[PDB]
RNA sequence: UGAAACUCAAAGGAAUUGACGGGGGCCCGCACAAGCGGUGGAGCAUGUGGUUUAAUUCGAAGCAACGCGAAGAACCUUACCAGGCCUUGACAUGCUAGGGAACCCGGGUGAAAGCCUGGGGUGCCCCGCGAGGGGAGCCCUAGCACAGGUGCUGCAUGGCCGUCGUCAGCUCGUGCCGUGAGGUGUUGGGUUAAGUCCCGCAACGAGCGCAACCCCCGCCGUUAGUUGCCAGCGGUUCGGCCGGGCACUCUAACGGGACUGCCCGCGAAAGCGGGAGGAAGGAGGGGACGACGUCUGGUCAGCAUGGCCCUUACGGCCUGGGCGACACACGUGCUACAAUGCCCACUACAAAGCGAUGCCACCCGGCAACGGGGAGCUAAUCGCAAAAAGGUGGGCCCAGUUCGGAUUGGGGUCUGCAACCCGACCCCAUGAAGCCGGAAUCGCUAGUAAUCGCGGAUCAGCCAUGCCGCGGUGAAUACG
């Protein structure tokens, strides 16, 4: 299942469950995701949100970095999204 | 609780028990060698110098 | 964060030890430990003497002590004085038979610890740094060598952010099995922290 | 077996002796 | 586990042969978990260290060959959810 | 196998029978380097070869490896969004492979509680062309076949 | 035809060095394919995410964090929690106002720490026959100046390390080309494991990397023999045991041998194919070694170090607890699901190591762990020692079993001041899941994978199934 590791910070059940609530907007793609695994980090600029998952495609790795942690988070998905499209769609160039 | 702790590992208390080797450079407790009297970064650093008798980098 | 001590690496080979001796289980340690008192004890104290190297022999309650040197004046003395004031104080740890020695050094700018100790004094001393570097590199190729390299790392010149800043002239081949590369280490500690000098010294093939 | 406290097999394993691998 | 002698620390040994000598009492505070239930402390309430308390256990002839610890455990628990 | 060709090696002929085929079948039947394991199977299956059907062991061994290697094959290519299983002719040195793991393989799922026992039978039942063995080969070649019309894409 | 408000620090053109393309060409690596063994399911061991807790100290974070720091967490370690204590400190240098020194032992008390306390008495340079005396070894108290801080920042740092990557690269000097950034060289053809080497060429050289020089293994020589030997004879109590010998085997130091050097074949050359001899050929196999740099990688907790912070407290001692908690989730691993197997009993063949408050022969008590005695060995000369799988012959007969050994009851041993929490082992009883594992996923190209045992560091003991080594048996396959 879905694992979070809040590294060098003091998170909450609250904020895990969202994390879980956006990672949920992968599963658009009805591929499976597996055993992901998100890290948030505080940093001086701003936090740092790393996903590496793997899908029967592939696997997916990504950095989000911001001042606010809830817009790192949707940086990271924004990214992931964009490599899942990638892994689903590559070889259709079958021409 | 650091360089007490170097010291207290000197003058050897209660029972024997309580024995640790440290080490005499840095005041590590973890990974001490017997024979040398020294850690395992303590040695490196020594035995790379040349300043430890007839030591020297294996290689077979 | 890759290179092997090129003074490791050649023990036995084109380099030799700085403590021979023979011992064996039961007493290793202690010998040893001696030595790195003794080894204290004179680089504090035999700092401003110049200096590199301190070989070390032993036999039983029999040390040698050697120590070869840049200027011997601040070991020996006048009419050979303090040299016994530290063959005493040596002696006084060593609870054995001392012999303080003294060996001169020829070219102390052919010697990688002097060299690098230089520029080292020079950097707690507030001096460019890229030109201490390409200086003391220009001394040790004009009194020879078959080449020379010299690297300082930190906050050079002072900067927030580390730098790490690097010459050299003619060869310095570290993969070579006989080199003959003289290496040696300083520290300048300033009103900022720390900086490492590595000096590298090749005298030529075996 | 090697898991198996009661047999030879197991008490190499174990590196031991006993009655099942006796000195 | 231990073959030959019966551990007691000589401590709370010491302070139970006495207040049995003498019009037996109670309240015996000690940090002593490794001290076995030795028939001699049968019935008192001895206060045991678990670290961050003392707890009071009531000895019975029912625990003997036990240690003094057993009875005042260690951690906390209740439950998980 | 980016750089050159691979080399085969050979192997050291058996010292009963004298026959490279042989030992690679014992290296077949052979499970975590106990080859004298490996051997007594073989040899033991051997008893059983001659003592039912009275014949010459080394000569039911080798006809029932030729009864084994596979002519032809399905090895599929990936053209455009389908992927082909396509008609191709086994090399002797994969029908040799192809054979001895077939055989092997089939053996060990009899029903004969004795090891030798299943080999023996495998092999006196593939010398007629009766088996699980055999089968595989059948099969394998009317998986090709079928595919004769993808023989265009074949390298 | 054609504004403005408002708004922005730019919008742009061409060219450059990169990075990238679901662009192309060429080419490498267990990258894929071919293939053998696993993981993912089981039970258990171990780290980590969580949650839990008075505390469950801390770091590590895609590959490169997760049997990682830890090559030994019951006390100690220990950095955390609870309670009891200390201040000039457990520790460094120095200065003083009292006393003294040094040192060994009890006591009272307390969990201990600490607090309170009865003793003997200081050599020495010494006015000394004397009281006494001065000094300063060294202790205390008072007082400072200070110590101490695993407290913070690895984006302030040194040092060392991981990584891309053993990948074939990265650059400099002068010259030439461009207004310039920058190009050239370094590209091109050919060949190599390789910016390896050959041939071309506005370039000509040079350096850091490749290779070689170092170690291990494989063959032969020498030097050498309290290890080896009826190889040789003699004795032989039958043990290479004695005599005797260094031929062996070995041991461990120094040499030799491989060079594409020789033949054929091709080439313009470098060099490729093939052959011979050779123990070994095309880098003989393995090691050590790892460019300019990257990841604002990693570590302030090994050490050091700037700066910020705390000074009867963020310092220091102690007893105890915790670091082993358990609804859960992942990672590494052990043992397995059996007959190519399990069990018993007899019987073989290694290597590298390690041993004095250690390795224990052998004898005895014990079913046993162990416990008694007790010889040898600073160890090629004693000991750990048994190697194991194998070999032999016997039992089991497809059964959740004579598979598997989890869990639990009870009884013991040993280390240790102490095995509640929390050690390992032994014996009796208990014999769980597990019938070969979803999506997914790892390793390995040969003495390799698989499988089998042995040693070592650290260490009282040990949670090692981990790690670092060592030999035994010994495969499969590579079109591409
Ligand atoms: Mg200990
Ligand atoms: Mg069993
Ligand atoms: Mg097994
Ligand atoms: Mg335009
Ligand atoms: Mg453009
Ligand atoms: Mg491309
Ligand atoms: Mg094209
Ligand atoms: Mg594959
Ligand atoms: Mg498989
Ligand atoms: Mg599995
Ligand atoms: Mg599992
Ligand atoms: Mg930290
Ligand atoms: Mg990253
Ligand atoms: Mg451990
Ligand atoms: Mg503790
Ligand atoms: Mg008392
Ligand atoms: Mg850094
Ligand atoms: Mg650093
Ligand atoms: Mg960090
Ligand atoms: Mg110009
Ligand atoms: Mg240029
Ligand atoms: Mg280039
Ligand atoms: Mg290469
Ligand atoms: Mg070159
Ligand atoms: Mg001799
Ligand atoms: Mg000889
Ligand atoms: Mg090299
Ligand atoms: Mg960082
Ligand atoms: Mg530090
Ligand atoms: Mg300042
Ligand atoms: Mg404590
Ligand atoms: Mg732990
Ligand atoms: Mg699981
Ligand atoms: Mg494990
Ligand atoms: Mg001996
Ligand atoms: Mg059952
Ligand atoms: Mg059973
Ligand atoms: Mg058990
Ligand atoms: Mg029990
Ligand atoms: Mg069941
Ligand atoms: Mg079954
Ligand atoms: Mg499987
Ligand atoms: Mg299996
Ligand atoms: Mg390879
Ligand atoms: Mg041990
Ligand atoms: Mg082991
Ligand atoms: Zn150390």
């Amino acid at each position: 299942t879905m694992n979070i590791t809040s590294k060098q910070m003091e998170i909450t059940p609250a904020i895990r469950q969202h994390v879980a609530d956006r990672l949920a907007k992968l599963e658009k793609w009805q591929t499976h995701l597996i055993n992901p695994h998100i890290i948030l980090s505080k940093e001086p600029q701003g936090f740092v949100a790393d996903a590496t998952i793997n899908t029967p495609n592939g696997v997916l790795v990504a950095s989000g970095k911001h001042e606010d942690m809830y817009t790192a988070i949707n940086e990271l998905i924004n990214k992931l999204e964009r490599q899942l499209n990638k892994l689903q769609h590559k070889g259709e160039a079958r021409r | 609780a650091r360089k007490a702790l170097i010291e207290k590992a000197k003058r050897t208390p209660k029972f024997k028990v309580r024995a640790y080797t440290r080490c005499v450079r840095c005041g590590r407790a973890r990974s001490v060698y017997r024979f040398f009297g020294l850690c395992r970064i303590c040695l490196r650093e020594l035995a790379h110098k040349g300043q430890l008798p007839g030591v020297r980098k294996a290689s077979w | 964060g890759n290179k092997i001590h090129p003074i490791g690496f050649r023990l036995g080979i084109t380099r030799d030890w700085e403590s021979r001796w023979y011992a064996g289980k039961k007493q290793y340690r202690h010998l040893l430990l001696e030595d790195q008192r003794i080894r204290g004890l004179l680089e504090k104290e035999l700092y401003s003497a110049g200096l590199a190297r301190v070989d070390i022999e032993r036999a039983a309650d029999n040390v040698a002590v050697t120590v070869h040197v840049a200027k011997p004046g601040v070991v020996i003395g006048r009419g050979g004085e303090r040299i016994r004031v530290l063959r005493e104080e040596l002696a006084k740890l060593t609870g054995k038979n001392v012999a303080l020695n003294v060996q001169e050094v020829q070219n102390p700018n052919l010697s990688a610890p002097l060299v690098a100790q230089r520029v080292a004094e020079q950097i707690e001393r507030r001096f460019a740094v890229r030109r201490a570097i390409k200086q003391a590199v220009q001394r040790v190729m004009e009194s020879g060598a078959k080449g020379a390299k010299v690297i300082v790392s930190g906050r050079i010149g002072g900067a927030e952010q580390a730098r790490t800043e690097w010459a050299a002239q003619g060869r310095v081949p570290l993969h070579t099995l006989r080199a003959n590369i003289d290496y040696g280490f300083a520290l300048a500690r300033t009103t900022y922290g720390v900086l490492g000098v590595k000096a590298y010294i090749f005298l030529g093939e075996v | 077996g090697k898991g198996d406290r009661r047999t030879r097999r197991g008490k190499i394993w174990r590196g031991t002796y006993g009655k099942y691998r006796p000195r | 586990s231990l073959k030959k002698g019966v551990f007691v620390d000589d401590h709370l040994l010491e302070k139970v042969l006495e207040l049995n000598a003498k019009g037996e009492k109670r309240l015996i505070k000690t940090w002593s978990r490794r001290s076995t239930i030795v028939p001699e402390m049968v019935g008192h309430t001895i206060a045991v260290y678990n670290g961050k308390q003392h707890v009071p256990v009531y000895i019975t002839e029912n625990m003997v060959g036990h240690k003094l610890g057993e009875f005042a455990p260690t951690r906390t628990y209740r439950g998980h959810g | 196998a980016r750089r050159r060709r691979a080399e085969v090696r050979q192997l050291q002929p058996d010292l009963v029978y004298g026959d490279v085929l042989v030992t690679a079948f014992i290296n077949k039947i052979m499970r975590d380097g106990k080859k004298n394991l490996a051997a007594r199977i073989f040899y033991d299956a051997c008893k059983i070869i001659q003592e039912k059907t009275g014949q010459e062991p080394l000569k039911v061994f080798k006809q029932a490896v030729e009864n084994v290697k596979p002519r032809m094959e399905v090895r599929s290519r990936r053209v455009g969004g389908a992927n082909y299983q396509v008609p191709m002719e086994v090399s002797p040195r994969r029908q040799q492979s192809l054979a001895l793991r077939w055989l092997v393989q089939a053996a060990n799922q009899r029903p004969e509680r004795r090891a030798a026992v299943r080999i023996a039978h495998e092999l006196m039942d593939a010398a007629e062309g009766k088996g699980g063995a055999v089968k595989k080969k059948e099969d394998v070649e009317r998986m090709a076949e079928a595919n004769r019309a993808y023989a265009h894409y074949r390298w």
